[PDB]
């Protein structure tokens, strides 16, 4: 959840520049949700 | 406030380190430290709310 904010163009970070990495001139919409009810158990399937 | 002067600074691990809740900086790119070098650097440390 922390991560959400790396998700935005001229944006760095590990997650930024690792696994996911967007345009500096990226057009578009980002939408996010918690899914705190629906993917926490311990869930370790996400890497 | 603490003086760093005549030693050699790796930025990288200080970047890539999890344990910072906080890692922004302002007038220079945190990803460039390691190339570009100062005269001095200061390490101003403190504990607030």
């Amino acid at each position: 959840g922390d991560e959400v904010r790396q998700i935005a163009p001229g944006q760095t970070g590990k997650i930024a520049d690792y696994n996911y990495k967007l345009p500096d001139d990226f057009t578009g919409c980002v939408i996010a949700w918690n899914s705190n009810n629906l993917d926490s158990k311990g869930n370790y399937n996400y890497l | 406030r603490k003086r760093i002067s005549n030693c050699v600074a790796d930025y990288s691990v200080l970047y890539n380190s999890a344990s910072f809740s906080t890692f922004k900086c302002y007038g220079v790119s945190p990803t460039k430290l390691n190339d570009l070098c100062f005269t001095n650097v200061y390490a101003d440390s403190f504990v607030i709310r």
